Order: structure tokens, then C-alpha cells, then sequence
């Protein structure tokens, strides 16, 4: 039986950096053509053929990045992507798969967030996925008209005709 | 914990949501602009509002965290950007009044009309109007008709408008922890690294006479040279060692004396460098146009276009009907998106403005990695001085004879030079001594150094000292000249014309050193030198994230304005103009004026002197004229607003001048003025009750 | 062979060539008038110029022929317009200047622009802008900064116009063989049958003198009744005894006062008759009001259309682009062709308008018949009065009625036919002596009774004794008033009007009386009745070829002018208005103004008197209002324009009174302006080499 | 069997009203009309009985007439065009047909004329064509610029859009011996 991928690839309606849900989860497709891809940058098991490998944990996911964050998908590095929203472990194995998306995440009416702000370092595959309010010295606010609490979300604002960078990007990263 | 651990994630509140407001303010500006019509005004008004009232609710949030406990730079200057750029401390009906007065003067300003005095039909405005007759036409009559139409009939309206604003301008300024606002304009060019080796706000003022008696000769040269060549026309008009007159300077204010090329250029065999039927005759657009733009902005080293700056920006007049603003502006949307917005042509100086534009967008491009509040020039100067020196290259006439705008049969002898070196210098170096001239008087209004009572009088005296311009009919205290220009009226700083100016020579000079030039300045190209585009991106890259006097070290070499790279480009058109004025006067004195040869001396000896005693002089001295010329069986209606009171001193002397009514050009001669006075002696002196002792008529 | 045996011959060729050329130039100023737009207004002047050309050309083609040896009614009367309407005899400058200053006079009140001392960047032209104002608003200020703002910035302008006017139209009327212009505009109403029985040029003066002495005791209680409620607005500003304000008469120059009904109407809980809901909820449009006009014209007897009618002639606005000009006008293009061109709505008075349109369409087609010389009406009087006469009847509360446009339950008591009779009144009783006086003001100018020193002395002074109207501002010499309407502007007889409403009356109770009409005059409808335009069509039928006594004498058995018919029309108002005024006072007094007791009489007693010691005294007291204000810290700039001069006898004594500057309404108390004096005498007598006792200041 | 009644009727490029000329030469025709014929006015024979009676030799004459002088065409009456253009005997048989022609003659180029002077009277049934100028005193003129001379010829001048009474009328006689 063939593998479980292209229900997500050329399907819609992807989550945001704070609401990646993970699958379980042929490979040909992924680099023989496919030049409509932004990057094919690929640390670990390198962009070398997949021809009849064994390997266990599969597990992919998938979430919509600015576009200049996409550089912050990567080990050993600062980013607010990393910091506070999705981390890669240091010996990270597996492989990242990107391509632009200039009329497809772009409609109207469209929510797509990132968590600007918590508490503490974030450690790699884990979700936060609680709306709690920030607050800048630490517990809670419970309010937004005064100093010290602000919200965590902060909206990418997609519209169309932003450039290259604030344009939408769907990243799909690969766990091995 | 501390302050800093907590004003950092306060401006990373700040930055990541002002970038949104901001982009959907800008983008109600761009869809306004381009598609002027209704439903299209009140789309920015209620956007605008939502980002200034985030704007001011951040920095009354922002006053939580004092600059002195904070170390590093970046944020630092973020929170000087922020609490002192926020909500003025005035009250609610002073705020009203002030924006009351702002929109009346540019209401003022906008609708002002000024009509024929032989035809009180034929009105005209100043856009569309009165600048095409300053601009075209060599009548003396005219031209005075104009000038003093105007600034008649809208700075007596925008008077009291500007002392009233004055005052509510201090008065907000100094609630900013400033003194003046004039101090207030000068919170750019303010710097501090170690110290205290920054740059003050006063240091400016000290800088800018530096530069301005640095330029002495070379105007005062230029000056003798028009004033020459403003002799073959208008004859017996101009003395050949007075002050020009003011009417006759090609504009409204005398600000560019570029219209005055055509009176003045030498060698007119000799045609100037045009190639706008070079250039509709291979057929060119406006696509073709910013393209080769691109070319030479990619040849120096600066990057392409973000491409969605070809697909949204519009760059002709579009085809439907749809209402735009035909205005060259380059707009930074933010967010990754730049536009320019555009009328353009297949013309040449479409050509240089498409250069310009797309410098200032460069100029907007390198700094989009820095945060929001920092994403600007490092003064007010520099934009406008990138702008101005990217398109210096490109009117150069080798730059277009690589293109093939220019046949190569085309000869670059010494004359042709001098034309171009004359033309910019009329664009460019006539028009320091009127900036510098108009902002000193500004600045010296807010400081309270000039009275109420004495601003006209200071205004002329600075403009024939400073500038050497005579005005042609005398102003008293009810006119308000300096309100009749555009950046006075609508609350616009003006040095930074002057900073653009130097600082764009300075760039020009550094620029042509790093690119290998040889010959002279004026004839420098930048093109195909990454060089140059290295130590210029470099300059671009920051914006007020370094102090503007850092960032000038690193590509001129140099702290301070130093205006020698601008005598150093002038200097060919120097030594030629030291040739040209050698059996003339190369200067100007400050008492020569039109009305001074008609005027008529009087000398008050006291009875209590006040302003109703001007206004009885002069209908006494209207009733004097009428009984003259009713003897002469010439019934003329001559009133007080025929009477000129020039050089008053309140309380020894003043002089007269009679003009004919309906002319203001028309002076009476003075033997006719002194007749009318000694036939109608008794009735000028009884009404004051006084003898031929107390007023003699000098 | 001989003359009246050559003379047909020549007025044959005439008759069969002037029609073809004339219908040339109809159809040019037809097609111009419905397609306003370029290449269209050269069309009079390429084919309507030949016409124009041909009628003076065969002027000098006449007078070959005298017309005492021809005896032949068609063909003498034919001759009298001939010979007499052709080239102007002139000089070739001054018929030149004539042109130039008619065009001038029809220039400036066209573009003239009036606007306050605040603001004086919005401001009004005439027909859009100061008619809306003068004919809605209930402001004394407002009114009289309207009414004081024309006058002078345009009727100013055309004082020097209108005296040059006057002298060149005099020698032009002169060289026709008449006395001057005035006797000229008065070769209509002038006709000849036996023994110099007809009607003289000077016979008209006598009868409007006779029927203006009878309309005055209606007019008296018409213009008592309109200032008792002109007393409840605008209180402390109407005396009960004094002429009305100029400035408060529904309009600029108080021609109509129809605007003065809302303020004016008795029993203001019935509603007036209206029927544009009614129309609009039947579903009626342009077609539907001319073919139910049409049929009213049918019912009496007159005969169709001429289904050229509605093929061709414009009866709303045009669909397509085509700019037009919505004034209701009937045009006789010639040779069989009639059309109206006009832009319809569903509106009453738009209703009205049709019959009154139509009425002058029944009118050309009757007359047809006739030759080209005689295709007008009888008289210039005739031809509106036919029309007005037939929209008489159709504004009666029985022919709506019948049409259903009224609703049968409609309450017709006695209280709203007051309400008809005034609105009339006060469009035509109210009209009339503004109308009488406007013409004899103009026919003494044209005569030499009112020099030229004293054309606006004359002029207010029998406007305040013939129509009972006072100035509110003095008016000197430097003024025209007259000037300001349109009809003296553009060179336009005003009589026409006169005798147009003695006409329709004179009409409408002849027509009456043959309709069987039984009850008062004000409620009848010639309507289903043959009889009445049987009578009516014979009149219609000839123009110029009979004389209009006789022409009049056949149709009301009179052969002079009756006002008679107009007094039994206003019967039940006139009874109505001298209940009203029974605790009033019904007339008025020549010497209440609005300026009058506040002003300070002052007495000269000798130093010559020359006109210029009017500007030195209206300066001394200027300069002596400045400085009694500025004692008491009101500094106000109070110039010659602030003094008004009234009542001026230039060997005794003159009135003077000061206003506010920037406010014509603000007088400034006679306390404060005597007190201004007092302690400024010393500076106001001296100035004039007098003492106290040579100017009393009573 | 035949009668050439066509070839008048059905025609076109009708002259002016001196410019009338003969045919030489069927009476259903005058009853099922094919065009809408403005008048019928006939005196002598009685146009109701035409077919029973006999005939030896019928004319036929078409010319265009300004539509006020249709009732000018009459025997025995006066009137410009009986003056100067075409004059009718007293002792006339048959009678005339006449119809509108609003849209056919009122093209922009359509150019007719009528004699309007013309020295004495005109005896009835001949033709004028000379259009020498007409004088005052008699003779000739040879020069419009003087006094007492006008040019006889004038124009018609057909517009569309003139109404009833100057639209071009096409009239046609059918007159016998
Ligand atoms: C210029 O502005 C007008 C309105 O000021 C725009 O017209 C609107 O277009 C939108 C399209 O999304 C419609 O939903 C609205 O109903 C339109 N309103 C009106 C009043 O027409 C117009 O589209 C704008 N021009 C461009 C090129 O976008
Ligand atoms: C910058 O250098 C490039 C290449 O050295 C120049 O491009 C050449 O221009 C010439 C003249 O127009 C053309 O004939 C060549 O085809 C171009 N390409 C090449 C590869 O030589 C360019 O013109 C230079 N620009 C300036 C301003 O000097
Ligand atoms: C208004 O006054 C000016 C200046 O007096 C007149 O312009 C000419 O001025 C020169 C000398 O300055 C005289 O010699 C000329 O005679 C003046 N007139 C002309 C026509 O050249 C000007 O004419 C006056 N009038 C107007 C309407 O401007
Ligand atoms: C209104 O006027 C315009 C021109 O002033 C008319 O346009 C002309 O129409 C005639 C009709 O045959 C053409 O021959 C011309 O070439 C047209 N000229 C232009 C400039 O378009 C227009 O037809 C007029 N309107 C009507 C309804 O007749
Ligand atoms: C003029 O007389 C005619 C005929 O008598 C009137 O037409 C009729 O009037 C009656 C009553 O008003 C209506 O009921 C009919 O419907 C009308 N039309 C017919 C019979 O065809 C006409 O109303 C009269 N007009 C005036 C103004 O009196
Ligand atoms: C100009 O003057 C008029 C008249 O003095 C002012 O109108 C009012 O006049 C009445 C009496 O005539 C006074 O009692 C009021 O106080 C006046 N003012 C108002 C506001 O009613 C008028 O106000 C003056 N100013 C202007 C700008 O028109
Ligand atoms: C800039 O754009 C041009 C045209 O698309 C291209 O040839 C060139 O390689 C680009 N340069 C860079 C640095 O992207
Ligand atoms: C140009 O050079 C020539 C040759 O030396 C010289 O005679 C001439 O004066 C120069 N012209 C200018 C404007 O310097
Ligand atoms: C007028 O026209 C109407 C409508 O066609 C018609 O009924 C009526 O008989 C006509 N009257 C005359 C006198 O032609
Ligand atoms: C109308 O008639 C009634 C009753 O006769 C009378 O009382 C009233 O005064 C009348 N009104 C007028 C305005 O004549």
C-alpha cells in the first residue's frame, strides 16, 4: 500500500504556526519535478534518493509562515518562529518542503496568527495552544488597558501584493 | 525583572501590530490618490484615525520607561523617537483653534484669487493662474501686477491666521520640553554618542551661516551676472548696483530663478542637451522608461525591484476614467511594498524625475530590516539629497550617448558645459540665500527676537541684506509675505532644502571619488561602478538607527556639512562669472528700491503720535493729489490706499510715494507730488495743527 | 410704370426671399439652441449673418418709394418698418463702440461675483447664487449684505458704461428722425387712420401717468397690508409709517414680490392648490401636459397642431447628450413651422407654463396668413398678454376640477379665493409700479430732464414716491442701480410689460362676458366655449396690418388702454385689504429710512466747493472714529468707504452717517459718533481753514 | 385593353412648375389609388362615371407645386402660379390629382423654382423657360445691381420639417379634348 501524503498537499485550508496538528503518514514526486517549490533546503537525511529505505517515525506536519521566517526553520539558530512558536532539535533528521502562495492563502477573509509572546524558552515538538494573556513581569493580567499585559497573538495580516517575504509561504516540514 | 527586560518586549508589542495599522493607513492613502472620487476620502479618515489613535494610546503607554536606565542604542532611540512625537499638551479648544487656523490658512492658500484691476472679472488663481505669468512673461507692469495682487488680497488674510499660530505653535512647543518651535523644527539634526560630542539643535543655526557666508562670493557673482543680463531687458528699470527687484525672478517668491534662464543663458546658438524627440522617435514609454531606471540602478550595485512594485504601482495616466493626483511621489507602503505614483510622460524631465523616484525608492528599500520607527532618513536632509544625486548622473551627456538618446556626433565643447552649469546653478545655488534667508526669519519669529510690529521690516531688511532683492511697492505691518509661500502657509519645515543641497553635493563628490573620476565634477558618471554602490548601500542600509553625523562619516570622510564639494562642482561657472562681472559691480547695496527715487522725505517734529496719524497724513496727502489734478482737468480718485509710507521710523521721520489708482506701476513723479504739496500747504498742516517748521518736506 | 404699381413688385420679391432666409436663420438659432456645444454658435454668424446682412441691404433698396403718394393699407405699413429698422446711421468708430459696450454691459452682469468682507473666497454669481439668497432668506443681514454687495461691485462697474450708453444710443435714434432713444423705443404703440386721429408717440406717456394714478389706491393697500406683515419678521427694522426696505421685497431688485407670499398669506391653515402630487401619482409626463393643453385650445374653437409640432419641437430634457437651455420659449421658425422648446416636469406651474407657451404658438399660427412684415403681434404688449390670458383660466379651482387633477372634495369658501387673489397680487399689481417708473426714469434720461449729476438722486427719490420703496444705504453718483436689472443691462424695452397686464385683464373680462360667465371675474373659464374664441381668433388673426386701437376695439369695445377690468378682477381682495388696513396707516412718508435717525445734519457755510472736500471731511470723520475707538481699546479701521453721505445739497448742508467696516448693517449710534466729533473738533474744522460756526453739526 | 396612364404616376425626378412638359399618353386607377391622393376636386365631367364614356385624345402634364397653391390650380381663378407659371382654360374638362411627397423631394440637393415676375399676363397652355431678369419699367436689365430688376426664378427652397402647406406636392392632370 502506498503512503499517506497527498491528502495534505494538494489540499487547502492549512493551520497557522501555533495550531500544527501532526500525521501519521509516493516520494518520487516530492523531488523529481516539483520546481513550483520555493526551497528544497534539506538537513539530515539529504536530498538524496528514498528508494526502498527503512526508516520509522514519518510523522510530518504542516503550517503557514510569513515568509521571512522561513530561515528560522532550522537547528541552532534565534528566531521568534524557534523561540516561542515551533522549534527543531539540535540533531534534527528529516527534511522541509516550501513553495509561495501568492493568490491561494491571500482571499479576504482569512486568520492566520503567531504567538509573539510567553513565557520562557520553548523546547522542539511540543503545542501551546492556550490563549492566556502575557504578562510581562509574570502571572496573569486578566486585563489589556493597563502596563505590563499584552496580547500573545499578533496577526500575519495576509492581503495580496505584499512582496516577497510578508507573501504567504506553506512550509510542510518532514520528521525522520 | 528591570525596565529593559521589559521595554524591549514592549517595542516588540509596538512594532509587530504598528506594521499593520500603518500598511492599511497607506494603503487607504495609495487607493484615495489613485482613485480620487467619493467613497474614496472617507475610507483613509476613519483608517488614519484608528493608527493615530493607536498611535498616540502607545505613547501615553510609552512614558513608563525613562532613557536613562536603558543603555543600548536601538531601543533607546525608539523610545526618543516615541514620548515626544505623541499627543501635544495644549488644551481642547487651543487644539481646535490651532487646526482651525491650519485649515483656514491652507483653505487660504488653495482658493486665493486675484483679479485685473482694469477687467475686476477676469480672475486668477495661483496654480493654474498667476504662476504661469510670473513663470512666461517678461512684462514689468504685468509682473508687478501679479506680485502685488497676490500676497494683497491672501497675506492680509493669512496675518492675523499666522500670528495667531505663532503663538499656539510656541505654546504647544514649549509644553514638549522645548523653547521655541523653531526649536521644535530643529529636534532633527539632534545627536548624542559620548560625552556630549553630539549634535545640538543650536549647532545647526551656527552651521548654516557657516555655510551660508561660505557661498558669499559665488551668489554675489551669479547675482551680478543675472543683474547684468536683467538690463538688456526691462531697460531703466534695474539699477546696475542696487537690489533686484523682487517681480522679476522668474517665480512668485523669487525661490528658483530657473525661469530666468531663457533671459539670461549665454552662448544661445549653442542648444541645451534634449532628448525628448530622441526619445518619442524610438519609440519609448513609460515601462521602457523606469526599466532603464532599474538598468542603471542594477549597473551601480543596488538590487532589482520587489516586483509587485511593476504590477501595482501605476506608472502613465490610466485609461478609464478615474480622477489621480498628477504629483511624482515614491511611496513606501511598508510591509514589503513600494510603489511609485506617477503622471509621466515620454519627456526628459519625466526621464530625471523616474531616476529620482526610484532612488527614493532604493533609498526606502535598503531599510526594511530595521524596525518601524527607524525607518527613515537619519535627518530630513538625506532623502532628499539621495533623490537629488541619483538623478545627477544621468544628465550627464555621456550617460545618454551610451544609451543612444544622444547622437555621437554631438560636441561636448566649453560653452555647452557652461549653459549646464548655469542652468543648475540657477536651479540650485540661487535658491540657498531665499532658504536660508526665510527660515533665519522664521526662526528668529519664534524665538521672539522679532516683535509683532516688526516682522515686514525684518522680513524686507534680511531679504536685501541677505538675498539681495528689493521689494517693488513698500509693505507695512498689515502684509504678510512669508504666509504667501506654500511650506509657511501649510506648516512645512524649509532647511531641509539647504541640508539636501549640501548633503547631495557632498555625496556627489564622494561618489564620483570612489568611481574613479578624473575630469571634471560636472561631468561625472556613477554608472557600472560597483564601488560606488557598496559605500553607497552601506549609507542606505541604516536609517535612524545610527546619528545622521556617523553615517555621514562613512562615506564622505567627514562629521560636518562642508559645502566645498559644492564650490568644487561650481567652479568652471565661478571662474567664467569672475571673467563676465569684471567691468561690473559685484554686490548690491541695501537702499536702492523702485519707489526711491519718487519718494518724498518728511520729518516729524511733533500732536501725540499713534497709527491714526499715518491715515490722516494720507488722505490728506490723496486730497492734496485730487486738488492738483482737478486744477489740470485730469479728475483722478486717488485714496489712502495710493499712498506708500516707506522707511517709518515712529518717531523722527518716514518717506511717501504717490501711485496713480488702478496702476500700481504708475508712480507719480516727484516734481508733481511737491507741487500738489506746496499748492494745498495750509490744509496739509492745519488738520495736525502745526507750522512748515514741525513737517518742512525734505 | 409708377410708384404703388412698382412698389408690390418690389415688396413681392421682398416677401418671397426674406421668408427663405429667415427660416435659414431659425433653423440655425434652433439647432444651436437645443445642441449647445462648439461648431454650432458660428451657425448665426454664417447663415443667420447673411439674413442679418440682407435687411439693411434692401433698406437702402427702399425709400425709393414715398409714402405719401401710396394710399394702401398692406403695402404702407409694409414700407413703415422698411426704410426705419435698417443700417444705424453712425460713423464707423462709434457704431463700433456701441457694440463693444453692449457686450461689455451684458459681460459684467453676466460674470459679476458679490462676497462678504469675512471669507472672501466663497462668493455668488447672480442667477445660481444671490437669487436663491434674495428670494429665501429671512435674515436682514444676510439680504442687505446681498443687496448692497450688487450694486456696487457690478453696478458700479457699469455707471462709466451706461453714460456713454446713453449718448450713443440718443444720436443713433436721432439720425431715425426721432427726438432721442426713448421716443424710439415708443415708435410701437403709434399708429395712423384719419385726420391725425392715431395714436402718438407722446399719447403714450399721458395713459400709463393715467392708469398708474388709478391702480394706486389698490396698490397703497397692497403695500400697506405687505408692511404690517413685514412688521412680525424683521422687528425694530419697518417703520408703520415709512417706505419699505429695498433689501425685503422677495427678490434683488424687487421687480416680483410673489417670494414675500409665505410671509405675507392670510389664513395659512388652507392649503394653496397643488396638483404636482396628482399628476405624478395618474401617471403623466411631458406628452400627456401639452396634449391636454392642446386640448384646451380645441375646446374654443382655435384649431390643432400642425404635427410638425410634436415631431420636431423639444417637450423635455433630451436623453442623449445634448446640453440645451430649459427656457420656456415658442418658436416661429417660418414658412409653416412652429415648435416650443422647453424642459418639461411633472410640476404645476410647469402645467401653466404650457398654455403660456402655446398661447403665443396660437398666436403665430394665426397671423401666417400675413406677410412677413406684419407676422407679430399688433403691438410688443400683445403678444405676452395672450398667453398669460389663456393660463388665466386654467389655474381656476373648476378647470382642474373638471380635469381631475383637483379631487372634488376640495373646500373652495371664500378664505381661499384671498389666498389666490393675493398671490396674484403680489406678482401683478406688485410689479406694476416698479415697472412704470423704471421705464419714466429711463425715458428722462433718454429726454435730458435728469442731468447726469443726478441720475441716482432721481432715481431713489421717485422710488420712494411712486412705489413707496427707501434705500437702505445712500447711494452717490458713483453708482447705477438701474443698471443692475437685466432688461436695462442688455438694451430691452420695459413697457412691455406695463401694458401686458393691463391686456390680459382688458382681455380676460371680454372673453368672459362672451363665455356666459355669471359669477366674479377671478373664477372663470373660457373653457367649451366657441363663441369666446370666435371673437378671440379674429384678434389672433391680424398682426401688424391693422392698428391696434382698432385691432383692440373689436374685441373689448374700447379703443384705448382701461384698467377697469383690472380693478373688478381684484374686487374681493381690494374689499378684503381695506378691512385689514383699518387700524394701519395706508400710504407713506418720502422721508423715513432705514439710515434716518442716526445720521447727523451738518450745515456748510464757506473754502470753494469743488467735490474734493467730501473726501477730506468723509476722512476727518474716519480718522476721528479711529480715534474714539481706540481710547477705548476697540481698535477698528474705519476708512472713507465707512461714511455714507445722504441727502446732499451741494450749496447748504448734507446728511452723514458711519457704518462698521466689514458690516454694511452695523451703524454705528449717533451718541457715539457725536461724542467722536467733540473731542476731535479741533482737527476737523481746522483742516478746512474754519471754525465751529462754518459747520453747526446740528 | 391597354391605357398608357403610367410613366406619371409612379415616376420620379419631377420638374419645377415651369418646367412642365407632356406625355401624349384606365380610370381604376383614380379609384384604387396606389398612392393616397390629397384632393379630387373635378368640375365638367363627373368623376364617377368615367369608363361607360368615350374619349379622343387625353394629355397628361406633372410638375411639383409648394402645397398653398393646389387650390390655385383651378379654371378661372387668379394667383401667382396662374399669373406667371401655369394658367388653366375656362372651359376646362377633367380635373387634377395631387399627393404629399414629405421624405421623396426633400433630400438636401433638390433645387425647384417658380416664376414669380414676369411681364403681362400668361395665356393658358404654353412654356417659359428663358430666365432673363425681370424689370420694373420693362426692357432689360443686364446687371442685378440696379434698381427696379429682380431675378424671376425663385426658389422653392423644400427643408424637411416644414408642415403643411410648403411640402413639395406632386400634381398631375389628366385633361382631355
Ligand atoms: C474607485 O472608487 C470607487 C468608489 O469610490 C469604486 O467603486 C466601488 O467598487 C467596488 C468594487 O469592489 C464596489 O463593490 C462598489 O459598489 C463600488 N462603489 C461605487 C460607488 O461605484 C471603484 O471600484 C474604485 N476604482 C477601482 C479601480 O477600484
Ligand atoms: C555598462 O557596461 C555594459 C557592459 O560593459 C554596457 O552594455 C553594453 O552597451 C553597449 C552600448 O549600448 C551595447 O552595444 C552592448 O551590447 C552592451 N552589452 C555588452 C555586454 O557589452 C553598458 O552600456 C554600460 N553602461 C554605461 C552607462 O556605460
Ligand atoms: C501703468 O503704468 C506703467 C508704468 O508707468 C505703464 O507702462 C509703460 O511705462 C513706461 C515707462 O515705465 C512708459 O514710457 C510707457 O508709456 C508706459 N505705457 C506703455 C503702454 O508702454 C502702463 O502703460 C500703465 N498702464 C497700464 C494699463 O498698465
Ligand atoms: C449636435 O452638434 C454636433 C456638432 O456640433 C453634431 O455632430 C455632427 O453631426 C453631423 C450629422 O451628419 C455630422 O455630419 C458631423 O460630422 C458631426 N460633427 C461632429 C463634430 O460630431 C450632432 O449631430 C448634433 N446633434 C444632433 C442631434 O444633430
Ligand atoms: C367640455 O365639454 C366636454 C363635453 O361635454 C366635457 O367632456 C366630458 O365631460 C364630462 C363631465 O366633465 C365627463 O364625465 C366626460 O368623461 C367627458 N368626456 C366625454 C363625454 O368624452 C369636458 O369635460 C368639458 N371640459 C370643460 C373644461 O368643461
Ligand atoms: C452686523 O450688524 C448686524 C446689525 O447690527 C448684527 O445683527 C444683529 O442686529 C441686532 C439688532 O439689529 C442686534 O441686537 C444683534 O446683537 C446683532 N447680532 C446678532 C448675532 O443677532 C450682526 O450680528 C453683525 N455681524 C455680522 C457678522 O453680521
Ligand atoms: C534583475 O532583473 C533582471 C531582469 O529580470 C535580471 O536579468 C537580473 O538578473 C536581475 N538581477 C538580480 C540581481 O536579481
Ligand atoms: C573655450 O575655450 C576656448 C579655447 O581656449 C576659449 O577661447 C573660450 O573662451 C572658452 N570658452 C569658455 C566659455 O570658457
Ligand atoms: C384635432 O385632433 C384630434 C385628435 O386627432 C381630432 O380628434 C380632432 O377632430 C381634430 N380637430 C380638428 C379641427 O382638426
Ligand atoms: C367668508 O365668509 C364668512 C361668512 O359670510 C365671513 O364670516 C368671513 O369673514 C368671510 N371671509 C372673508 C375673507 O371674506
Amino acid at each position: 500500500n502506498l503512503c499517506p501524503f497527498g491528502q495534505v498537499f494538494n489540499a487547502s485550508n492549512f493551520p497557522s504556526v501555533y495550531a500544527w496538528e501532526r500525521l501519521r503518514i509516493d516520494y518520487a514526486v516530492l523531488y523529481n519535478s516539483s520546481s513550483s517549490f520555493s526551497t528544497f533546503k534539506c538537513y539530515g537525511v539529504s536530498p538524496t534518493k528514498l528508494n526502498d529505505l527503512c526508516f520509522s517515525s514519518v510523522y510530518a506536519d504542516y503550517f503557514v509562515v510569513k515568509g521571512d521566517d522561513v530561515r528560522q526553520i532550522a537547528p541552532a539558530q534565534t528566531g521568534v518562529i524557534a523561540d516561542y512558536n515551533y522549534k527543531l532539535p539540535d540533531d534534527f533528521t528529516g527534511c522541509v518542503l516550501a513553495w509561495n502562495t501568492n493568490s491561494v492563502d491571500s482571499k479576504s477573509g482569512n486568520n492566520f496568527y503567531y504567538r509573539l509572546f510567553r513565557h520562557g524558552k520553548i523546547k522542539p515538538y511540543e503545542r501551546d495552544i492556550s490563549n492566556v494573556l502575557y504578562n510581562s513581569a509574570g502571572g496573569t493580567c486578566s486585563s489589556i488597558s493597563q502596563l505590563g499585559c499584552y496580547e500573545p497573538l499578533k496577526s500575519y495580516g495576509f492581503t495580496p501584493t505584499v512582496g516577497v517575504g510578508y507573501q504567504p509561504y506553506r512550509v510542510v516540514v518532514l520528521s525522520f | 525583572s528591570t525596565t529593559e527586560d521589559r521595554a524591549k518586549i514592549f517595542l516588540d508589542n509596538f512594532n509587530h501590530e504598528a506594521e499593520d495599522l500603518s500598511y492599511q493607513s497607506s494603503l487607504a492613502s495609495w487607493e484615495y490618490n489613485t482613485n480620487i472620487s467619493d467613497e474614496n476620502v472617507q475610507k483613509m479618515d476613519e483608517a488614519g484615525a484608528k493608527w493615530s489613535a493607536f498611535y498616540e494610546e502607545q505613547s501615553k503607554l510609552a512614558k513608563n520607561y525613562p532613557l536613562e536606565e536603558i543603555q543600548t542604542v536601538p531601543v533607546k532611540l525608539q523610545l526618543q523617537i516615541l514620548q515626544q512625537s505623541g499627543s501635544p499638551v495644549l488644551s481642547e479648544d487651543k487644539s481646535k483653534r490651532l487646526n482651525s487656523i491650519l485649515n483656514a490658512m491652507s483653505t487660504i492658500y488653495s482658493t486665493g484669487k486675484v483679479c485685473k484691476p482694469n477687467n475686476p472679472q477676469e480672475c486668477f488663481l495661483l496654480e493654474p493662474g498667476l504662476d504661469n505669468i510670473m513663470g512666461t512673461s517678461k512684462d514689468y507692469n504685468e509682473r508687478l501686477w501679479a506680485w502685488e495682487g497676490w500676497r494683497a488680497e491672501v497675506g492680509k488674510q493669512l496675518r492675523p491666521l499666522y500670528e495667531e499660530y505663532v503663538v499656539l505653535k510656541n505654546e504647544m512647543a514649549r509644553g514638549y520640553h522645548y523653547e521655541d518651535y523653531g526649536d521644535y523644527w530643529r529636534r532633527d539634526y539632534e545627536t548624542e554618542e559620548s560625552s556630549g560630542s553630539g549634535y545640538s539643535r543650536d549647532q545647526l543655526m551656527k552651521d548654516v551661516d557657516r555655510i551660508f557666508t561660505e557661498i558669499k562670493p559665488l551668489y554675489e557673482h551669479l547675482h551680478a551676472y543675472v543683474r547684468t543680463k536683467l538690463m538688456d531687458t526691462y531697460p531703466f528699470h534695474i539699477s546696475p548696483t542696487g537690489c533686484l527687484p523682487a517681480h522679476l525672478l522668474g517665480d512668485m517668491w523669487g525661490r528658483f530663478w530657473t525661469n530666468l534662464y531663457p533671459l539670461t543663458v549665454p552662448f544661445g546658438q549653442k542648444p541645451n542637451i534634449d532628448v525628448t524627440d530622441a526619445m518619442v522617435n524610438q519609440g519609448w514609454d513609460a515601462n521602457r522608461i523606469f526599466k532603464e531606471a532599474e538598468k542603471f540602478f542594477v549597473s551601480v550595485g543596488l538590487p532589482n525591484m520587489t516586483e509587485g512594485f511593476w504590477n501595482n504601482s501605476m506608472l502613465t495616466e490610466p485609461g478609464d476614467g478615474r480622477k489621480v493626483v498628477c504629483h511624482p511621489t515614491a511611496w513606501d507602503l511598508g510591509k514589503g511594498d513600494f510603489r511609485i505614483k506617477m503622471c509621466t510622460k515620454v519627456t526628459m524631465e519625466d526621464f530625471l524625475t523616474a531616476h529620482h523616484e526610484m532612488g527614493h525608492i532604493q533609498y526606502d528599500m535598503a531599510y526594511a530590516t530595521q524596525p518601524y520607527l527607524l525607518r527613515n532618513g537619519a535627518n530630513e536632509g538625506f532623502h532628499e539629497a539621495v533623490g537629488e544625486v541619483m538623478s545627477l548622473s544621468v544628465a550627464t551627456p555621456k550617460h545618454l550617448k551610451t544609451m543612444g538618446l544622444l547622437s555621437p556626433d554631438f560636441l561636448e565643447d566649453n560653452e555647452t558645459e557652461i549653459n549646464f552649469l548655469l542652468k543648475q546653478a540657477l536651479n540650485i545655488v540661487g535658491t540657498l540665500p531665499f532658504t536660508y534667508m526665510l527660515e533665519k526669519w522664521r526662526w528668529m519669529v519664534f524665538r521672539g527676537e522679532i516683535p509683532k510690529e516688526e516682522w515686514m521690516k525684518k522680513w524686507w531688511e534680511m531679504k536685501r541684506d541677505l538675498v539681495g532683492v528689493v521689494e517693488p511697492v513698500p509693505h507695512d505691518e498689515t502684509y504678510c509675505d512669508p504666509a504667501s509661500l506654500f511650506h509657511v502657509a501649510n506648516d512645512y519645515s524649509f532647511i531641509r532644502y539647504y541640508t539636501r543641497t549640501i548633503f547631495e553635493f557632498q555625496f556627489h563628490e564622494a561618489l564620483c571619488r570612489i568611481a574613479q573620476h578624473d575630469g571634471p565634477l560636472h561631468k561625472c558618471d556613477i554608472s557600472n561602478s560597483t564601488d560606488a554602490g557598496k559605500k553607497l548601500h552601506q549609507m542606505l542600509s541604516v536609517g535612524k538607527s545610527q546619528p545622521w553625523t556617523v553615517t555621514l562619516k562613512d562615506i564622505v570622510d567627514s562629521r560636518n556639512m562642508d559645502v566645498g564639494p559644492l564650490l568644487r562642482y561650481f567652479e568652471p561657472l565661478y571662474t567664467w562669472l569672475q571673467e563676465q562681472n569684471r567691468k561690473s559691480h559685484v554686490g548690491w547695496n541695501t537702499d536702492w528700491s523702485p519707489y526711491s527715487d519718487q519718494s518724498i522725505k518728511v520729518r516729524i517734529s511733533l500732536y501725540e503720535w499713534n497709527d491714526n496719524e499715518m491715515y490722516l497724513f494720507r488722505s490728506s496727502v490723496a486730497y492734496a493729489m485730487r486738488e492738483y489734478f482737478s486744477k489740470k482737468n485730469q479728475p483722478i480718485l486717488f485714496g489712502v490706499e495710493n499712498v506708500w509710507v516707506s522707511n517709518l521710523k515712529p518717531r523722527i521721520s518716514f518717506n511717501f510715494h504717490v501711485t496713480s489708482p488702478g496702476n500700481v506701476s504708475d508712480i507719480i513723479p516727484r516734481s508733481e507730488v511737491e507741487g500738489a504739496i506746496r499748492m494745498s500747504r495750509s490744509r496739509i498742516n492745519d488738520a495736525f495743527r502745526l507750522d512748515d517748521n514741525s513737517l518742512e518736506f525734505l
